[PDB]
């Protein structure tokens, strides 16, 4: 919760998870894939993560030491989601963060690559991006048409993929 | 990269060096010429401690107004065992870079807005006073 | 038409800033290795990119997509030793 | 380590090598503004002459007046020069391409311009003649007084941004510029821009007629190239500020429609061409602006100092507080509050 | 006020130690504040870590000794 | 008798449009811009010479 | 904690023994207003808040207005004299 | 309604000429009167010392501070009423006591500064307000600029004000360096047991106190209080007293202070003996101003002293206020006037005041009896109730050095009367003009308060018992 | 190692390479080559910089507001607008007192030819 | 946007009378003040010009009994409205504290609260704020009628909690 | 000459007069007075006529208030 030093030195410890906690399948996803699939792991693993922050709340002082069962719980289901999308829409999902690896991860960059993915995951993995807190008669901003902030350079692959989504009638 | 370690202990001594030249100066303006360097060493110490914000705040206001103000006046004369590396974690609770400056702008405006409101009268007094003195109306 | 001799040093400066911007594109992409720059360092993003360097192995922003972790991922993770601040 | 020391050299020959031909360009302009030819004897089309200026100027002597502390006459040229040269970090040159990106851009951008007064006040104190001192007084008082409004519109710019990073402003500015909604802001900024530079719509203080042959110090030599180059660095530095936070910074149009026609994939050619066109939009705005400074330098006489302080505090600055009352209010009418 | 604020406007290092102290005071009248003392001392260890520094210099002296 | 504020034919808004928006400033600015796009006069003296009368001395 | 203490204390010792130069008193006082900062700012730093920074921005401002007021007091002190 | 006055009136003064300077002050006089009269009922805002913390843990409004909050308006009505009214309609009294343009602005700025101390919970509001009133007194000293002693005293006040600025700020910094608060709930008789917050709160106290004339820092305020003009001193020897002393008595941050007790002894001693060999009246009067703040240091030591404080405040801010106005009247009858800014200096000059009138003398005599505790006066019961608080908590040697201080004080207070009733050889028989009526009527009011103030001795005790507890 | 810190350090050395190049390249360094009583002023010289400090200072006072302006929705608006509306009348004190008027004693002798 | 989520005293009186509110909203204070209260405003507005005419009748400025300028009368009228309005707000909002006579307004706030319960909207109305800002702005406006001598401060907030029984 | 009629003799005439003689004051002052007056009156209208506000942005992880039910899945 604090920025680093004048001259901080990094350090690590070659030790292990000692006795009781079994090993987990720890998320080996870099920022751009998990940022892309953030809505879907928030959609499927909603009450699990909600339980996580609830249990971290009620464990005042215990905190970190209490909910190890739950840190085991909430990561694994997200790993299940990303493995299912590794099997599901790996071309288009990868393409979404092939676009999103530029633009400083600004989500404003890759609308045309995004809407191709929204049909795909809702087809096979049958999940959906939903923005909570958005009261009705208010357009969700990745659903709207003619945005004000149009991005800098759309990638060359997903624009052709978008045209082919129109020609195949998948859109 | 062990030369990196003593950075802070550089600028402390360079501070101690500088202040001696404040209180040992022939001319008046030579003293403030050392003093602006003391402000700069201070701002580098603020950048080195981890407040890059206030380093430049001071350059805007100390060697911005008040030093240059002192220069402007002094022109107008006629004739001359705590050695423990603290451990820093990483938590993911923050969501947006509400930096130090944002939260100043929140506490000055919500929690303690009355201080800024009376500070308006202090800045009022800064206007009235020099006009209260240096004018001789009619 | 126009006096070209007047615009000729302006043509120079218009070329000089252009060549500067071209080289300042190329060097930054060559540092990044294929992607653009990052015009906004967030604290969220700073911890994130530390994690990403920690994940990919060696490289800066290789940005890999993997199901699970490597075995060194349980061991590569570091803390930061801030100095005593005297 | 290797690719950054070339990253700073290419920027040096992009800027320091350009600011000389700026001083050639001003002569070419004022030639055709007053219906005569520019320098033509010196180079091929009369280019290069700033080299012949400097190399001669580096060969003249270091005659020093007896009333001046010589160290002070070393410090003020050097610090004015390096002030207007370390103002060159977070000029943006395309998206996020600065020398060092840091999230507090404007604060550095503005504190170094705040340091810009500190050399010119210090300079007239050496050679302590009474006219030589009081000229420094008259210069520094306007040099702070419009440094106010120069500073003071930078906050209403970021009432649309709410972020101190400079390259964030242009990506905010993609939907629309800031000059085209806020037009009289540009006019008062343009006169505030030529104020903080020594420009003679406003620089009365370089009156050789008033002083005993005094412009500032007549201190010449390789001292003379220092304040001189600092002045012309200050020119296109404040032009750069005008470029990003008021005008289209590196933006020209959408140009994605063009790109998907041209390329099929990302490649170093594509980065090359996009960085070219972003730098060229920045260049064309910057190069029209450096011309506009001369275009107002020609057509107008100088001021009275009474006119100059009346021009600051009475006619410009209450209108600036009127801006401070209308733009938070226009922000308040709609929801419209900007987030980082 | 700026009571339990942080750099990023969240909660500081010892907010919990502060609030567990304030929970210690809101349920407690004077002449019974003595039981509040270990809640207070837990706060003070946040600020200056005097018990922690005393813990660490001893084990550092043992590590120096061997 | 010279005209006052109220013996003036134009509106205060119209007068102050010329005040703030600087009509006669941009007017002369347009003048010198027009002279930018015209011919100079000067001659290349070691290559061209000015007028010489027969009664020059 | 060393640097703000030492700037403050050396400014204090400079204020005491250097009366008869009067501007030196001002600038030692100004460095005192810097030294209180250099202790307080790092207390904000070490204590994970901006509450000390809240007091710090105010004492920056008050150091400013001090330099605004008292230097006009100086100009009043020298108008009635000559030198 | 201070700010609601100020923001209108500085626009009003800026839109005004120079001859309106009396009339603006007449307006502000009547204004503050009607602020007091029409809004007095806010003492009803509590019944059992019910204390409000307003603007979010920042200000503190209570049973106690409402009194001082009324008191400052009451004295400002008098100070304003000096300016706005002529003394006489003479040439002399218009080249004397003519206010500047910006003066009445600086007063309400100072009253804002004084009230935001006494109502302050936070140290930050404390620091802002002490800077505010310090800048106020900087200007209000320096405003009568064309006097050499005035500017010299302004600089002299300035540098000690800067030291106490940085010293109070260093105390706040140190208290923050050991604790993450700035308020004063964090004391609550528990941290005092287990943490050495003695020396830090002591250093807070000393820095707050040395803006008074506390006897280590002794000569410099006295040099001010004579080098000021005779008018400004009657304001600036009062407001910095009762502002910060009401703060320090409101929060008893140093209880059984070893330091404050010794400084209280030394304060009383050197003030009493410093009043002795002096012929300059502004000196003598300022040393009276010292020793009475000497008694204030005693009231700082105690626990739960809201009676003896407030009663001695309303004693002192009447008596000390009124004796100036008496010698402001007395300069008409004297035979030698120097120094346009400061007409009387030497106490010799009012040699024959009783053969001018008996009644200004009698009014002077009872107020100088009021400083020495003469029992049928209001000035007495102050010292009486001080001592009822002193031996309440066993400051025995403090009580006997109070007696020594009272006797050595009362020696030099009578020196005024030694001068005042003697022979003059050149007596008045007929003055043309009279003194402006309601200006003198204020002094008549302020003196019947002191004489007949033991009448409401009972009712003020009942109001004390009901409201303040 | 970052080019940002290289930039502010290299430029004084570039200035030294431009500084000592004259001392290397010049020659004939220094050959042989009343101010009794007055200095003159108005308040319009001395006052501009002194009055400049609160108006410079208020920009840095207003500066933490503009970063955080989304958080203080519809209320920090109200606070800051009260702050400004104090400072603006503080400004229009001086313009009605004409604090920067530097007026001339070149009066055309208003008083007429009253004769005999 | 209506949960207080702070621990507020409930019906904690300030005098012998029942309260209504800890800070009445500024529109409400106008909406409940007695007709005798408006007389305090009017007599305060008349007091200042009569005060200056008084004060010059007592002792004139330049020895002549002369009425002052109309400029002084207009500005005294302004400040008289200031004093009258401060007195009006001060005398009115005590009755919400239960510290002076609370007879008709306790009836009217058994009406208008019940009038908007049946109307189905919020008992105080929606402010345009996140609830944390509602808390902090009400912490600013809490008890701020005290210290009316120093500065006027008011309740423009319309936050949820008011020291009511439950809502 | 354009000396003064006075604000307190005829207002609207004096407003016209200042607009003819000192627009540096009055056209800063008009922009200044148009701020808060429009800020007071227009904001009820926009919620009534144009469009209502936005949903508030969350500032942390939003915590609901529930009782930690039995949640199965991913034991091993």
């Amino acid at each position: 919760p604090r920025e680093a030093a004048a001259h901080w030195v990094p350090f690590e410890d070659k030790a292990n998870m000692p006795d009781n906690v079994p090993d987990v399948v720890e998320v080996g996803a870099t920022s751009a894939p998990l940022l892309s699939a953030s809505y879907f792991i928030g959609a499927k693993c909603k009450p699990y993560n909600d339980d996580f922050m609830l249990c971290r709340e009620e464990s005042q002082g215990s905190g970190a030491i209490d909910c190890l069962k739950e840190g085991r719980r909430v990561t694994r289901c997200a790993v299940s989601v990303i493995e299912d999308i590794n099997k599901s829409c790996l071309d288009e999902f990868r393409l979404h963060w092939q676009c999103l690896e530029q633009n400083n991860h600004q989500l404003s960059g890759c609308r045309k690559a995004e809407a191709l993915l929204n049909k795909c995951v809702f087809t096979k993995l049958n999940l959906e991006k939903k923005i909570p807190g958005l009261r009705p008669d208010e357009e969700p901003v990745f659903l709207k048409k003619d945005p004000w902030i149009k991005p800098a350079v759309d990638d060359f692959k997903s624009v052709r993929a978008y045209a082919e989504a129109k020609k195949n009638g998948t859109l | 990269m062990y030369l990196t370690y003593y950075f802070i202990e550089i600028t402390i001594f360079l501070a101690i060096l500088c202040t001696i030249f404040i209180i040992s100066a022939k001319n008046p303006m030579v003293s403030i010429l050392y003093m602006i360097a003391l402000f700069v060493i201070a701002a580098m110490y603020l950048y080195l401690i981890g407040l890059g914000i206030f380093s430049l705040l001071y350059i805007m206001i100390y060697i911005g107004a008040i030093a240059v103000l002192f220069l402007f006046i002094i022109t107008l004369l006629d004739i001359n065992g705590n050695d423990y590396n603290t451990i820093i974690t990483q938590d993911w609770f923050n969501i947006e870079n509400t930096t130090l400056l944002t939260t100043i702008g929140n506490v000055l405006l919500t929690n303690n807005a009355f201080i800024l409101l009376v500070l308006a009268i202090v800045l009022l007094l800064g206007i009235i006073g020099p006009i209260s003195i240096t004018m001789k109306h009619k | 038409a126009i006096p070209f001799e007047a615009l000729l040093p302006y043509g120079i400066i218009f070329g000089l800033l252009t060549a500067g911007g071209g080289a300042m594109q190329v060097l930054h992409v060559y540092r990044n290795g294929g992607v653009r720059d990052r015009f906004a360092i967030d604290q969220w993003d700073s911890q994130m990119m530390e994690r990403d360097l920690r994940l990919n192995g060696g490289q800066g922003r290789k940005q890999v997509d993997q199901a699970t972790a490597p075995e060194a991922f349980k061991h590569n993770h570091v803390w930061k030793s801030e100095r005593p601040l005297i | 380590m290797i690719i950054n020391i070339v990253e700073i050299l290419i920027f040096l020959v992009c800027v320091l090598f350009s600011v000389a031909y700026l001083t050639v360009a001003e002569r070419k302009t004022l030639a055709y503004m007053q219906r005569r030819l520019g320098p033509n004897f010196v180079g091929y089309y009369g280019l290069l002459q700033a080299f012949a200026d400097a190399v001669k100027l580096l060969l003249k002597e270091i005659v020093l007046p007896k009333e001046s502390n010589y160290i002070i006459l070393v410090i003020s040229p050097l610090i004015t020069l390096i002030t207007a040269l370390i103002g060159w970090v977070v000029i943006p040159l395309g998206p996020g391409i600065t020398l060092g990106e840091l999230n507090l851009g404007i604060l550095f951008s503005l504190a170094i311009g705040s340091l810009g007064v500190f050399g010119s006040l210090l300079s007239g104190w050496s050679s302590n003649s009474k006219y030589s001192l009081l000229g420094s007084i008259r210069s520094t008082a306007q040099l702070i007084s419009y440094e106010l409004i120069l500073t003071s519109i930078f906050i209403i710019i970021i009432m649309f941004v709410s972020s101190l990073n400079i390259t964030t402003i242009i990506e905010t500015q993609r939907v629309v510029w800031y000059c085209i909604p806020l037009l009289p802001l540009l006019l008062i900024f343009f006169i505030a821009s030529v104020a903080e530079t020594a420009r003679p719509p406003f620089d009365l203080t370089e009156s050789e007629s008033e002083l005993v042959a005094g412009y500032f110090t007549e201190y010449s030599g390789s001292p003379f190239v220092f304040f001189f180059l600092a002045e012309y660095s200050n020119i296109i530095l404040i032009s750069a500020f005008n470029g990003y936070l008021l005008l289209g910074g590196y933006l020209s149009f959408n140009y994605s429609y063009l790109f998907n026609i041209l390329f099929n994939d990302y490649s170093y050619v594509s980065f090359l061409f996009e960085g070219l066109i972003n730098s060229s939009a920045y260049a064309i705005k910057l190069v029209f602006l450096m011309f506009s400074f001369i275009w107002v330098r020609a057509a107008f006489p100088r001021f009275t100092y009474d006119n100059l302080i009346n021009f600051c505090w009475i006619i410009l600055l209450p209108l600036l507080f009127g801006i401070f009352l209308i733009i938070p209010s226009t922000l308040y009418i709609f929801d419209s509050f900007p987030t980082l | 006020t700026a009571a339990g604020i942080s750099l990023t406007g969240g909660r500081n290092r010892c907010f919990s130690e502060w609030q567990s102290f304030m929970h210690c005071t809101a349920k407690t009248d004077a002449k019974s504040r003595a039981q509040c003392l270990p809640n207070f001392e837990d706060y003070m260890e946040c600020l200056h870590h005097t018990k922690e520094k005393a813990r660490l210099r001893e084990i550092e002296s043992v590590l120096k000794q061997k | 008798r010279p005209a006052t504020w109220e013996e003036s034919e134009e509106g205060a808004l119209s007068k102050a449009t010329k005040y703030f928006l600087l009509a006669e400033m941009f007017r002369g600015l347009y003048v010198v811009l027009e002279q930018f796009f015209r011919a100079p006069y000067t001659i290349y003296y070691p290559f061209e010479k000015g007028p010489v009368s027969p009664r020059f001395r | 904690m060393f640097i703000g203490t030492i700037i403050l204390v050396l400014s204090f010792l400079g204020f005491v023994f250097n009366r008869r130069n009067i501007i030196l008193a001002f600038i030692c006082l100004e460095t005192m207003l810097l030294g209180i900062n250099l202790i307080l700012l790092r207390n904000s730093v070490l204590f994970d808040d901006i509450s000390g920074s809240l007091f710090a921005i105010v004492i920056i401002i008050l150091a400013g207005v001090e330099s605004a007021i008292g230097l006009s007091l100086l100009v009043s002190y020298y108008r009635l004299r000559g030198v | 309604m201070l700010i609601l006055a100020i923001i209108s009136l500085i626009t009003f003064v800026s839109m005004s000429k120079l001859s309106d300077n009396r009339a603006i002050i007449r307006l502000i006089n009547i204004y503050l009167i009607l602020v007091l009269v029409l809004d007095s009922f806010l003492y009803l805002l509590f019944l059992n010392n019910q204390t409000y913390t307003v603007m979010g843990e920042l200000l503190i409004f209570n049973s106690f501070t409402f009194y001082i909050d009324m008191l400052i308006y009451f004295i400002m009505i008098v100070i304003s009423s000096l300016y706005g009214y002529n003394l006489y309609n003479n040439n002399l009294y218009k080249t004397l006591f003519e206010p500047k343009k910006e003066l009445i602005i600086l007063f309400l700025i100072n009253i804002l500064g004084a009230l935001l101390i006494v109502h302050s919970n936070d140290f930050i509001t404390l620091f802002v307000a002490i800077e505010l009133q310090s800048y106020s007194i900087y200007l209000i000293t320096a405003i009568y600029n064309s006097s050499y002693k005035a500017s010299k005293a302004s600089m002299l006040y300035f540098f000690m004000g800067g030291i106490l600025s940085i010293l109070i700020a260093y105390s706040i910094n140190t208290y923050y360096s050991v604790l993450n608060s700035y308020t004063l709930h964090s004391l609550d008789s528990l941290i005092i047991n287990t943490l050495d917050l003695n020396l830090i709160l002591i250093a807070l106290s000393l820095g707050l106190l040395f803006k008074i004339g506390i006897a280590p820092l002794h000569k410099w305020l006295i040099s001010i209080y004579e080098n000021t003009p005779i008018l400004i001193t009657i304001y600036i020897s009062l407001i910095p007293k009762i502002s910060i002393l009401s703060y320090l008595v409101l929060s008893n941050i140093s209880i059984n202070s070893l330091v404050i007790s010794i400084l209280a002894i030394l304060t009383l001693l050197v003030g009493s003996v410093g009043g002795l060999l002096q012929i300059k009246i502004k000196r003598l009067l300022a040393f009276s101003g010292l020793t009475n703040a000497g008694y204030m240091m005693l009231l700082l030591l105690l626990n739960n002293n809201e009676f003896s404080y407030l009663y001695y405040i309303t004693q002192y801010s009447i008596s000390h206020l009124a004796i100036f106005m008496i010698i402001i009247f007395s300069i008409y009858y004297i035979n030698y006037i120097n120094n346009q800014y400061n007409p009387i200096i030497y106490v010799n000059q009012l040699k024959g005041l009783i053969h001018d009138n008996a009644y200004l003398v009698l009014s002077m005599a009872i107020v100088v009896f009021s400083f020495i505790g003469i029992p049928p006066l209001l000035g007495f019961f102050g010292k009486l109730n001080i001592l009822m608080s002193i031996l309440n908590n066993g400051y025995y040697f403090i009580s006997i050095v109070l007696i020594v201080a009272s006797l050595i004080s009362a020696l030099y207070y009578l020196y005024l009367l030694n001068v005042s009733i003697q022979d003059k050889n050149n007596i008045l028989i007929n003055s043309n003009e009279t003194v402006s009526s309601v200006l003198s009527y204020i002094l008549s009011s302020l003196i019947i308060l002191i004489t007949f103030g033991f009448i409401y001795n009972s009712l003020i005790i009942d109001i004390f018992n009901v409201y303040f507890n | 190692m970052n080019t940002f810190i290289i930039f502010i350090i290299l430029i004084p050395i570039v200035g030294f390479a431009l500084l000592a190049v004259n001392i290397l390249l010049a020659v004939y360094k220094p050959y042989n080559e009343f101010n009794q009583t007055r200095l003159a002023f108005n308040a319009a010289f001395i006052l501009v910089a002194i009055l400049f400090l609160p108006f410079d200072l208020e920009i840095s006072t207003l500066l933490p507001y503009v970063m955080s302006i989304y958080l203080v929705s519809n209320y920090g608006f109200t606070i800051v607008l009260l702050f400004l509306l104090i400072l603006i009348i503080g400004f229009v004190y001086e313009i009605n007192t004409n604090a920067l008027k530097i007026n001339k004693h070149n009066k055309p002798n208003t008083d007429s030819l009253i004769y005999k | 946007s209506s949960t207080p989520l702070v621990k507020t005293s409930v019906n904690y009186s300030y005098g012998d009378y029942p309260l209504i509110d800890a800070d009445p909203h500024f529109k409400r204070v106008v909406g409940y003040m007695r007709p005798s209260d408006y007389g305090v405003i009017g007599l305060a507005t008349a007091a200042l010009p009569a005060g200056i005419c008084f004060a010059e009748w007592l002792d004139p400025v330049k020895g002549k009994f002369a009425r002052p300028s109309v400029k002084f009368l207009r500005v005294a009228t302004m400040l008289g409205f200031a004093v009258g309005f401060g007195a009006a707000y001060a005398r009115s909002s005590l009755r919400f504290f239960g510290v002076t006579e609370n007879a008709r307004e306790y009836k009217k706030d058994e009406a208008q609260m019940a009038a908007r319960k049946a109307a189905g909207l919020e008992p105080y109305g929606t402010s345009s704020l996140t609830p944390e800002l509602q808390e902090i702005a009400a912490k600013n406006s809490a008890h701020s009628i005290a210290g009316l001598f120093i500065f006027p401060w008011f309740n423009f907030v319309n936050h949820p909690y008011h020291g009511r029984e439950q809502k | 000459i354009n000396a003064n009629p006075g604000f307190w003799n005829g207002p609207f005439r004096y407003l016209r007069w200042s607009a003819h003689n000192r627009p540096h004051l009055f056209f800063a002052f008009a922009i200044g007075i148009a701020g808060p007056v429009a800020a007071l009156t227009l904001t009820p209208l926009r919620r009534k006529y144009l469009y209502p506000d936005h949903s508030p942005l969350p500032q942390s992880y939003p915590l609901p208030q529930r009782a930690r039910e039995g949640l199965t899945g991913f034991d091993d």
